[PDB]
């Protein structure tokens, strides 16, 4: 994890090299499901959704 | 967006290939097919490509 | 303290000499021998990788080192100290053990001796890699080269042994 | 032909170095050196940890 192996005409011997971390960092799109099934039960708003799903044919 | 599958099945070798690859983790029971032992040994990590060969003996 | 020295506390074939004052710690003359006894089956056990004898100079008289030596031995400890009597020889501090490793033998496990002139000059021919200085020694006499000088200060053999990762607790 | 011979293969999966366990094979253990079989207390350091997301699985 972090570590890149660079191959390629910049540089003559390919190695793995430790990449650093960003200052400051993307944004992560993860969804965590067991922690997301730890909380209480969830009722989502089902008329937009399918509101949406309606309107956003094209 | 929110979705995860879990594939079972008892003949590995004769679900679909594009979906298989697909997983990450790996629950294996014992398997008495060469042909699905080879394809679950392919699929497995490197790291575990040596205590692949207790499939055919898991009790 | 402790996590600075068990990166040298790890090394199989490593010289360790030990500088202790008996009056500095608290019940010496009754605990010295356990904690010798549960630092050597911790660092001195294996026959073929512990290939190095420690050594402990106590700053005391010659007379006091008879009686370690006899405690020593009703424990069934097999050490060295180059004194017999009154008369230090430099040839029976100075050699090395005879190890038999298919009997797991080894002709003694310790050089105990006491701070003097002539058992300074013994350490100094033979020079080791660390030394611990504990309880607060001059130690001008000795050639501190290529020597680590890592000064350890207890109060009890509790401390040492929590500080010489041979205990999980102070 | 009266030769004792009890041998072992075994492989490497990763250190113990202090209270905590690193993954790698590396700092390979010189000749002649025990094997203490595995205790449930260090077993119970790699496998249990402790955190909210830990899920039982026998």
């Amino acid at each position: 994890a972090g570590e890149c192996l660079v191959v390629g005409d910049s540089t003559p011997i390919p190695s793995i090299v430790k990449l650093e971390l960003p200052n400051p960092e993307p944004r992560s799109q993860s969804i965590k499901f067991h922690k997301k099934w730890s909380e209480s039960w969830r009722t989502p708003s089902f008329e937009e959704v399918i509101m949406r799903w309606r309107k956003e044919n094209g | 967006y929110g979705l995860s599958l879990m594939v079972v099945s008892q003949r590995p070798s004769e679900v679909s290939d594009t979906i298989l690859s697909q997983c990450n983790n790996f629950i294996n029971l014992r398997l008495t097919n060469i042909n699905d032992q080879n394809y679950i040994k392919n699929l497995l990590p490197d790291n575990s490509r040596s205590i692949s060969e207790i499939l055919p003996t898991l009790g | 303290r402790k996590n600075q020295l068990v990166p040298s506390l790890n090394i199989n074939s490593r010289s360790r000499y030990f500088i202790i004052d008996p009056d500095t710690i608290d019940n010496f003359d009754d605990e010295f021998i356990l904690f010798v006894k549960d630092y050597l089956d911790k660092y001195n056990s294996k026959i073929k990788l512990h290939t190095e004898t420690p050594c402990f100079i106590l700053k005391t008289d010659v007379n006091n080192l008879s009686e370690y030596h006899k405690r020593f031995v009703s424990r069934n400890i097999q050490i060295i100290t180059g004194y017999i009597g009154d008369t230090f020889y430099f040839k029976e501090f100075n050699k090395e053990p005879k190890r038999i490793i298919k009997d797991n033998w080894v002709e003694f496990k310790a050089r105990i001796s006491c701070n003097s002139d002539e058992v300074i000059k013994c350490i100094n021919y033979k020079k080791c890699d660390d030394l611990y200085i504990v309880g607060g020694v001059d130690v001008s006499l000795l050639d501190t080269a290529d020597v680590n000088i890592e000064n350890l200060e207890i109060n009890n053999f509790r401390e040492l042994k929590y500080l010489l990762s041979m205990l999980k607790e102070i | 032909k009266d030769e004792d011979i009890f041998i072992l293969t075994v492989q490497p999966v990763g250190i113990f170095k202090g209270e905590e366990f690193f993954q790698g094979n590396s700092m390979l253990p010189s000749p002649t050196e025990p094997v203490f079989l595995v205790e449930d207390d260090i077993l119970n350091k790699i496998f249990s940890n402790e955190k909210t997301k830990i899920f039982h699985l026998g």
